[PDB]
């Protein structure tokens, strides 16, 4: 039930800065 | 063959005129850029220090010259106020106003005025190349929103206007670089009964 | 019906007027419709400013469904001006465009004292669109009694450092701000009791599809860095690599470069073209199949050979990696051992549909079978999905490959083995409906489809924030009926990155708006004829503010008419350069000198960032004809009567315009308008007819009557062209032009 | 109960938009039973057929077409204890439909069909 893209839309979580980034997108 | 008035001997703008031969000699205007073309020099700080100086020059110039260009060297930090009066005075006195932001630019303007004495207006008019590629490119760009590069890709994909006509609506969209909206607009333009409306 | 938090918002707005900023997709159309339903009376007239024709038609149809007499009416330029006064007197909600409203307010052909209010949909457009600001200034100048309610999604539009919420708020004459984000206590607590059963699948990309994305991102990063190097003023953080992926990047690159386009240079324009091409390459890679991507890649190289569009980066060492990877995706050269790989999202969609069908075939008796709706990004994706489902992966890929590439049979069959290794009535069966989202055009189109077909399952093949919020709101509107939304996303791709950046941008924009709101808590007559196209600027607003009225007409000669003998052409430095190089300015000067005694050219420079107006590197070389200064000298030499005004800002231009008419008589319309069939001869194909060789005015005007359309024009032979045109040489030229290859 | 259903007519499928009017102050949408759904199509069978037929030959006429049956001209057909009011509104979205049970394509009629019913007196 780790559907974090959906409840992440509510913007009510902690959601540190790195959570708003994708690891593979660094380069 | 520019006759500079002696009243401007110590001014750096004459250092930057190189491509034309200039000489001294008494003349009513500040510069004589050939027949029927004279020039006057002005500096913004000079104009602020002596507000009534330039008006005397305009009044004493007269209507002997067909074209009278008054070019100013804007140097102050805020030329908003003085440019208003200068433009109004030039409008009233039947003379054209030219802005140069550096002494080099003013010299370039003077040289170009001297060197373009009998230059025809070909440099200004549109080219309208008669080449087939250019002709089809402009014909394509006549539509509402299609740039030159889009017509460049469009020509390569199909080749001939007959091929463009024969293609349906979808394969226009399937062509790269068009998208749905541009292809739909082109297809509507590509054949529409103008006679009905 | 409304909701709980929505009704709280509505009550607050029925109190002291203000502007409402909602989260993306939180039913702003519902609030606008509530106010329209409130004001559908015949004894009052309100104006709605920024609405699309589809939204207006939907609102009218829904109000008709509700059983409302005196439905809202739309007023556009098509209606005659004398007839437009009729609909104003009829009252009720009026849908009007900015241009006709400006014209009516300026010409006083509208009962400005009878206007009971104005509703401004998409209020974030006040930031950059100067027409609506002028409309609101004119309305408050006459009425001072009506209300002004503004609604807007897109809280991000205020997050840019260029703008400020206080300025746009003052432009609307509201003085009260209401913020309703998604994390607001009233909405979050209510939306938690009716949440949908979301299940999301993180589909992994193919390793070959990953290499293509890596190469494209490398090229995009290099091009962005090169663009920043050439334009030091463009170093702003708004041009980061994570922002280039997003949809609204093109709007920012236009806002930062359009006003000074013609002074940018040569490489910068090519760099912008490369940026656009790389973004569309990313879209094609993430959206469409392998064969279409290879087609776009190969056609991109074809035009580079012919003209050299992408010569900057197409020969890069990283670009060759993209070509090889795409070829490996489609081809295999050891004779073509074709691979024809399908991207994994189709398999995930097939699994989702299989599970949905299993659920339906398990639980038919518990109500109806239930309907499934699939939402895709655009029309091409919808068509591809339908073809994939109806045919199958192998047949669909083979059809595409054979349609585009050379059709083979012996190689095709080898791949197939390796891959394996009633006329009328109610359907009464489950239905799958594929719907193009089209988020940019009108995001609130998913709501209309959802209310038209009530789906038990929704598959979000392509997902954006507004659609997620719309699905959240739709479920809460029905407290008993459940739905399950599938969220197909590409794991570790640019789609996920774009979605997360949108999330964080909206959250930070709303926090910044909250802080800004908190900080702000404690605090004879003369006329000028103005061209219609000039209202997309601040000059007409500043002219009117000085106390001189404006008569807006369509001017074919010049932009402003200060006096009966005067005409001003407003050109910025960029537009002056563009018009000098193009040759438009010469024709404009010709017409102005022919028709007006005192033609005037107005140049608006920039005191903060002055332009040298001379070719770089020619400061010490000889006089160059391509230089802008030389062209200006030539023009003023060939037009001795032309006078030039130099102004540093629109504010100074208005002062100069006011001073320039101190004792001269005022001008009048219908005289400058009359300076210079029309109803027939559609402008679309008319220009195309005019521009091909062999037709000036008379031959073309004669021929278009004989031929029904240009569609069959290519069918006619040379002899028929000779007969119709009246000449054989021009007919031969036209025939050769219409039938010729690229050689 | 009453959910927005679909009707097939030839090569197209029309997505009807059923709207049950409230039943007095105490609305009871359950009055529209499964049986009451069945005669809606047959009562309107000629209406949909007469609306699909002229949509085909206008394409054969190769010119854009109007419905000629619009909001200002509703269809007021009587019935058996219930009312019917039907328009034909442009939808504007290119919906595509597939019958998943047979995996067969089916075109969606571009005109949105909306019918409103209410209890007869």
């Amino acid at each position: 039930k780790q559907s974090f893209l959906w409840e992440g839309s509510a913007l009510t979580g902690a959601w540190a800065m790195e959570d708003f980034y994708t690891a593979r997108l660094v380069p | 063959s520019i006759i500079v008035s002696p009243r401007q001997r110590g001014n750096p703008v004459l250092k930057f005129v190189r491509n034309v031969p200039w000489e001294f000699g008494d003349v009513i205007p500040d510069y004589v850029l050939g027949q029927s073309t004279c020039a006057l020099f002005l500096s913004l700080r000079y104009h602020n220090l002596h507000p009534d100086y330039i008006h005397g020059r305009l009044q004493s110039l007269g209507k002997n010259f067909a074209l009278r260009v008054l070019l100013v060297q804007v140097d102050v930090k805020d030329p908003q106020q003085a440019l208003k009066e200068l433009a109004k005075m030039c409008i009233l006195a039947d003379c054209t106003l030219i802005l140069a932001w550096s002494p080099e630019e003013a010299g370039r303007y003077l040289e170009t005025y001297k060197a373009y004495e009998q230059k025809p207006a070909d440099l200004l008019m549109e080219k309208l190349e008669q080449d087939f590629v250019s002709r089809v490119t402009e014909c394509l760009t006549t539509v509402k929103s299609v740039n030159k590069t889009d017509s460049q890709t469009l020509l390569t994909t199909f080749g001939s206007l007959e091929q463009l006509i024969a293609a349906s609506r979808e394969d226009l969209a399937l062509c790269p670089g068009l998208g749905p909206q541009k292809a739909r607009r082109l297809f509507d333009v590509l054949h529409e009964p103008f006679l009905k409306v | 019906p409304l909701l709980e938090y929505e009704r709280q918002l509505v009550l607050e707005l029925l109190d002291t007027d203000g502007l409402v900023v909602c989260a993306r997709g939180l039913g702003a159309d519902r609030l606008l419709y509530h106010f329209l339903q409130l004001h559908c009376h015949p004894a009052c007239l309100v104006l709605v400013l920024n609405t699309q024709p589809a939204e207006e038609e939907y609102f009218i149809n829904q109000l008709k469904i509700e059983g409302v007499e005196h439905l809202p009416r739309r007023v556009t330029n098509e209606i005659t001006s004398n007839s437009r006064y009729e609909v104003y007197t009829q009252g009720g909600v009026i849908f009007a465009t900015s241009r006709i409203l400006v014209v009516d307010f300026l010409t006083d052909r509208i009962p400005s004292d009878l206007i009971t209010g104005i509703l401004v949909y998409r209020a974030h457009r006040i930031i950059e669109s100067c027409q609506e600001a002028f409309i609101l200034r004119l309305f408050r100048q006459k009425n001072k009694r009506g209300f002004i309610k503004a609604f807007t999604d897109n809280a991000v539009a205020f997050d840019t450092g260029f703008c400020h919420v206080e300025r746009v708020m003052r432009n609307l004459f509201v003085r009260k701000l209401y913020l309703w984000p998604r994390f607001h206590v009233a909405v979050n607590s209510f939306l938690e009791q009716h949440k949908p059963e979301v299940v999301e699948i993180h589909v992994s990309m193919t390793p070959t599809m990953l290499a293509i994305q890596t190469a494209i991102l490398d090229i995009l990063n290099a091009c962005l860095k090169e663009l920043k190097c050439h334009n030091p003023s463009l170093e702003v953080e708004d041009l980061s690599l994570e922002n280039a992926i997003g949809k609204p990047f093109d709007k920012t690159i236009r806002h930062y470069l359009d006003p000074l386009w013609h002074q940018l240079g040569a490489k910068t324009k090519s760099l912008v073209q490369d940026l656009k091409i790389l973004r569309t390459l990313l879209q094609y890679l993430s959206q469409y199949d392998c064969v279409t991507f290879l087609n776009l890649l190969e056609s991109l190289r074809a035009t580079e050979k012919a003209f050299g569009q992408n010569s900057g980066w197409l020969f890069l060492d990283s670009s060759t990696s993209m070509f090889i990877n795409a070829r490996a995706r489609v081809y295999h050269l050891p004779k073509k051992e074709l691979v024809l790989e399908s991207n994994p999202k189709w398999e995930a969609l097939t699994e989702v549909l299989k599970e949905i069908e299993a659920e339906n075939k398990e639980s038919e008796a518990l109500g109806g079978p239930g309907q499934v709706l699939i939402c895709a990004s655009d029309d091409r994706t919808c068509s591809q999905l339908r073809d994939y489902i109806t045919l199958g992966a192998e047949a669909f890929l083979l059809r595409l490959y054979r349609k585009t590439f050379e059709k083979d049979s012996k190689a095709e069959e080898v791949w197939m083995k390796f891959r394996k290794e009633a006329a009328f009535g109610i359907l009464k069966e489950p239905l799958t409906i594929i719907h193009p989202l089209l988020g940019c055009s009108d995001p609130y189109a998913l709501t209309r489809v959802l209310h038209e077909v009530e789906p038990r399952y929704v598959v979000l093949y392509d997902a954006e924030l507004t659609f997620v919020r719309q699905l959240e709101i739709y479920r809460a509107s029905r407290p008993g009926k459940p739905l399950r939304v599938y969220f197909l996303i590409y794991g570790g791709s640019t789609e996920e990155q774009r979605y997360l950046t949108a999330l964080r941008k909206e959250k930070e924009a709303f926090e910044k708006l909250i802080r800004e709101k908190a900080s702000m808590v404690v605090p004879t007559q003369q006329s000028i004829v103005v061209d219609m196209r000039e209202f997309r600027s601040e000059l007409p607003s500043l002219i009117h503010r000085r106390g001189i009225d404006i008569e807006p007409v369509t001017l074919e000669v010049g932009d402003y008419i200060l006096t009966p003998e005067m005409c001003v052409e407003r050109k910025s430095i960029s537009d002056l350069i563009g018009s000098l190089n193009n040759g438009r300015l010469y024709s404009q000067c010709i017409s102005m000198s022919r028709y007006y005694k005192r033609p005037v050219l107005l140049i608006e420079f920039d005191p903060s960032k002055p332009f040298s107006l001379t070719s770089r590197g020619a400061l010490f070389q000889e006089i160059s004809s391509n230089d802008i200064s030389s062209k200006l000298t030539l023009l003023t030499l060939h037009f001795p009567r032309l006078r030039i005004l130099w102004c540093p800002s629109p504010h100074a231009t208005a002062e100069l315009f006011e001073e320039l008419k101190q004792s001269k008589p005022q001008p009048d319309a219908a005289t400058a308008l009359a300076i210079t069939e029309s109803e027939k001869y559609n402008p679309g194909p008319q220009d195309f007819l005019l521009k091909m060789p062999g037709v000036n005015a008379k031959n073309c005007r004669s021929l278009m009557h004989h031929v029904k359309n240009i569609a069959e024009l290519a069918a006619l032979s040379q002899d028929e062209l000779t007969s119709i045109l009246g000449n054989a040489a021009n007919a031969k030229q036209l025939y050769d032009f219409i039938h010729t290859s690229f050689a | 109960a009453s959910k927005k259903f679909a009707v097939k007519c030839g090569n197209f499928a029309v997505l009807v938009d059923l709207h049950i009017l409230p039943q007095g102050s105490n609305k009871d949408t359950s009055w529209f039973s499964e049986q009451k759904k069945e005669e809606v199509c047959l009562l309107l069978k000629e209406t949909i057929d007469s609306r699909v037929q002229e949509y085909l030959e206008v394409r054969k006429q190769h010119r854009p077409s109007n419905a000629e049956f619009t909001r200002s001209n509703p269809l007021s057909l009587k019935g058996y204890g219930f009312q019917i009011t039907a328009y034909f509104l442009k939808r504007g979205i290119r919906l595509r439909c597939i019958r998943s049970t047979q995996n067969a394509e089916l075109c969606v009629f571009p005109d949105r069909f909306v019918v409103c019913v209410s209890q007869l007196a």
